[PDB]
RNA sequence: ACUGCAGGGGAGACUGGAAUUCCUGGUGUAGCGGUGGAAUGCGCAGAUAUCAGGAGGAACACCGGUGGCGAAGGCGGGUCUCUGGGCAGUAACUGACGCUGAGGAGCGAAAGCGUGGGGAGCGAACAGGAUUAGAUACCCUGGUAGUCCACGCCGUAAACGGUGGGUACUAGGUGUGGGUUUCCUUCCUUGGGAUCCGUGCCGUAGCUAACGCAUUAAGUACCCCGCCUGGGGAGUACGGCC
RNA sequence: AACAUG
């Protein structure tokens, strides 16, 4: 169970109500395995610094998770699929 | 003279992009590593914060 | 027959000649009178005093479509770069902020083979 | 590849003394594992030579090892042959 | 997956054959076999419309699923990867949770054991049936419908996919695996994926009589006929053909597609 | 073995922005391109310019250096996955288990070869233009293979530090890369000292025909291997092997 | 631009 920090990027058409139950969705597969969330910081909207798919603003959300290495190869291959993400960037925060 | 050596556990982080906003140019350009006093190391660390940062649309590959 | 108060003026300048194109702030070209236009030919038409007479002939051209104010974009690495900027001053605009929008590749393309001049 | 614990099963079982970790018992018995380790891995990636060629450093070291202990003791090379495996 | 005979004879000289190493059970299902005859190509006139066919080995008829529209929902199990002999591809047997067996062309990557989703709720996995308004851009296609509810007609040999470009309204811009881009609407259903076999364009078949077995009968130029056969014909010793390239029916070579045909408003790019 | 540490070492998958070209649409009018000077060429059927959209390929600005890593060839957009080596400290363990290595084997820039993809830009061949006594060239406009990828073959380079490996010793001065440890340790200064492993510059003894090398030796020594024996003919013929 | 030879 590696530590990871999976950093999305949301489409600024959706409502911040519906931001944390939409990827509770995504974050559920990687509690099937073994895996744990801790931090769920979500940052809200913020002005990108160039234009992402024709959209100059986003929705900036902070993972944290902590699994195998399968199942956050598998979280991603589903968050690039869902049409509101818009990025995403996975790293390991140990050494 | 190197500031994250004299200031010890300081995390370079491609987040914090305030602390990235000194260390680029005006044009956006990575400085050199001799005008910001760094030492070889954490100038490796900078540079690839930089690098996460523009990726991630917290800082511009180029601007004027 | 138009009417457009405040416009941009590009600048591209190269070592063989010098295009002086005036548009709108949304990409529409106005008037665009360059070097070759006015009577030059060969390597004559890289010279600063026919570059000049290209920012003159597009300044007052675009007069009569009511411009009175540009931005200067120019780009390229020419000689007739800086006599175009004070033709425009001298021939009834106001230049406004200049910039440089030289296009520059991240290592891209593969250039062409140096010359054995 | 071979964490500072899976080192230890292999040392237990193929260790002298409780702390034995240099002995040619051992050191044949942690090169069979990172031999073995190393040849399924270059199963899939089958133009890493940079890897494969620090396989070939492992083999002459293994080989080595192998041929001071008959040297020293044949029976104590017949037991370690039969519980690693040759040829 | 290309096995090369060894050259034994004059005849498996260069010769080549698939490896099979895809297909599990050798035998087909049974209820979802169909018989076919030859023709030789003859239509209901008698007459040959079609030359060069004839001979052949014997064949049935797999009925494959080219619909796909009705078990939205209603997973399916691959059972078997099994040889058609009437296609270039291999074909899937599906065994659906409710309890019909069905016939699919096998994806890149089918293997055996594998669940096939469909609908739009469908993962985007080898094998998944979608309409095109649920399949993102940039994704390889398969088994692609013209008209919504009209059946599988694009990209089905094998080896061959679609690239989905993109969608704009109410219609999908396509990539045709011959460079032609076509617009067809979203409503249209796909399988994603890539179809499988692909290596099958390199076989050096090796002898004549091994193609006599697929079907194809001999084929005379028309340079060696008589002018009474073909518009090539005469001559003293071997020729040209006295005169620019035509068909056996005297038509010259050039573009023979409709002018205005109907479907020009849906054509982009004609190919390269 | 344990504990740390630095790194473009390698392979796989996904992925980012700039620029070049093309495509579609708008605005626009007669030139653009190129050179020592021109011409071929492109364009007036709407080019170049300019703005928006799209497709595709290849290489990765800044960081970046005199620096790092690798046995050599080589290696720098990002992230993840698998993986090889090195350095320092502790001295826990084994007890000479070492060095070299004829043959052999494996790796091995670029060009090239086979099959199959892909092809933006570049560009052998080729074609036109110019220059010239000529111009099978240099310069200009185009342009195929090839350059890219997957899998094999090829096995050569001024593959060079023109310096084979291992080991021990023999003044120092001076930058820089990675650790470890000491006195006022915060004298903030991340300074000086000691020591281990690199990588540069100078320089003593010594060596050298000279230029030069000089603790990273081309010095003083021991072990093992490859090679030389005037210039051409010739790294060619013939025979064999691939 | 330009320019060979003894
Ligand atoms: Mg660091
Ligand atoms: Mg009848
Ligand atoms: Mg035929
Ligand atoms: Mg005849
Ligand atoms: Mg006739
Ligand atoms: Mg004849
Ligand atoms: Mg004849
Ligand atoms: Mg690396
Ligand atoms: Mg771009
Ligand atoms: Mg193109
Ligand atoms: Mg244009
Ligand atoms: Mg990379
Ligand atoms: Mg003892
Ligand atoms: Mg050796
Ligand atoms: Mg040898
Ligand atoms: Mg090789
Ligand atoms: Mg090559
Ligand atoms: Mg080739
Ligand atoms: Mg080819
Ligand atoms: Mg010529
Ligand atoms: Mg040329
Ligand atoms: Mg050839
Ligand atoms: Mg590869
Ligand atoms: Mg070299
Ligand atoms: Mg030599
Ligand atoms: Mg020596
Ligand atoms: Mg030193
Ligand atoms: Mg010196
Ligand atoms: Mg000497
Ligand atoms: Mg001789
Ligand atoms: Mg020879
Ligand atoms: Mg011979
Ligand atoms: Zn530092």
């Amino acid at each position: 169970m590696r530590p990871y920090e999976i950093m999305v990027i949301l489409d600024p058409t959706l409502d911040e109500r519906t931001v944390a139950p939409s990827l509770e969705t995504f974050l559920n597969v990687v509690r099937k395995d073994g895996g744990k969330v801790e931090k769920v910081d979500i940052w809200g909207k913020r002005r990108l610094a160039y234009e992402i798919a024709k959209h100059a603003e986003g929705i900036y959300v902070v993972i944290d998770v902590k699994a195998a290495p399968a199942t956050v190869s598998e979280l991603d291959r589903q968050l690039s699929l869902n049409e509101s993400v818009l990025r995403t960037k996975v790293m390991r925060t140990d050494k | 003279k190197c500031v994250f050596c004299a200031k010890k556990d300081q995390a370079i982080d491609y987040k914090d992009t305030a602390l990235l906003r000194t260390y680029i140019s005006e044009r956006g350009k990575i400085r050199a590593r001799r005008v910001t006093g760094n030492c070889v190391q954490h100038q490796r660390d900078i540079a690839l914060a930089v690098k996460n940062a523009r990726e991630v649309a917290l800082l511009p590959f180029t601007s004027s | 027959k138009k009417n457009v108060p405040h416009g941009a003026a590009h600048i591209k300048s190269t070592f063989n000649n010098t295009i002086v194109t005036i548009t709108d702030p949304q990409g529409n070209v106005i008037a665009w009178a360059s070097s070759g236009h006015v009577g030059f030919k060969g390597s004559r038409k890289s010279t600063p005093f026919a570059a000049q007479l290209a920012a003159e002939n597009a300044a007052r051209k675009a007069q009569d479509h009511g411009v009175r104010k540009v931005d200067v974009f120019v780009k390229g690495p020419g000689s007739g770069r800086e006599t175009a900027i004070r033709s425009l001053q001298a021939a009834g605009l106001e230049v406004g902020a200049i910039s440089d929008v030289t296009p520059q590749p991240h290592n891209g393309v593969r250039p062409p083979k140096r010359r054995r001049v | 590849a071979l964490t500072a614990e899976q080192k230890k099963e292999i040392l237990r079982s193929y260790g002298l003394h409780e702390t034995d970790t240099g002995s040619p018992e051992a050191q044949i018995a942690l090169l069979t594992k990172r031999i073995a380790d190393l040849t399924e891995h270059l199963k899939v990636h089958k133009h890493d030579h940079h890897s494969r060629r620090g396989l070939l450093l492992l083999v002459g070291r293994r080989r080595r090892l192998i041929k001071y202990i008959s040297q020293i003791d044949v029976e104590r090379y017949r037991s370690l042959i039969e519980r690693l495996g040759l040829r | 997956a290309i096995r090369k005979y060894k050259p034994t004879t004059p005849g498996r000289r260069g010769a080549s054959v698939s490896d099979f190493a895809e297909i599990t059970r050798s035998t087909p299902e049974k209820s979802l076999v169909r018989p076919l005859h030859g023709r030789g190509g003859r239509n209901a006139h008698g007459r040959i419309t079609t030359r060069h066919k004839g001979g052949g080995h014997k064949r049935a008829y797999r009925m494959i699923d080219f619909r796909r529209n009705d078990k939205d929902g209603v997973n399916a199990k691959v059972a078997h990867i099994e040889y058609d002999p009437n296609r270039t591809a291999r074909i899937a047997l599906l065994h659906y949770l409710d309890g019909e067996k069905r016939y699919i062309i096998a994806p890149n990557g089918l293997s055996q054991g594998d669940v096939v989703e469909s609908g739009a709720n469908a993962d985007i996995k080898p094998g998944n049936n979608l309409p095109l308004r649920n399949i993102p851009a940039g994704t390889l296609i398969h088994a692609v419908e013209l008209r919504p509810g009209g059946g599988a007609k694009l990209a089905r040999s094998a080896g061959s996919s679609i690239q989905l470009l993109g969608k704009e309204a109410s219609y999908a811009s396509l990539r045709m695996p011959s460079g032609e881009i076509r617009r067809v609407d979203v409503r249209c259903r796909a399988t994603v994926g890539e179809v499988g076999n692909a290596e099958q364009a390199n076989i050096n078949w090796g002898k004549a009589g091994r193609m006599r077995w697929k079907g194809k009968r001999p084929s005379v130029r028309g340079v060696v006929m008589n002018p009474v056969d073909h518009p090539h014909g005469g001559g003293e010793g071997k020729t040209s053909g006295g005169r620019h390239p035509v068909s056996p029916w005297g038509k010259p070579e050039g573009r023979t597609r409709n002018a205005n045909k109907s479907s020009n408003k849906f054509i982009v790019r004609r190919r390269r």
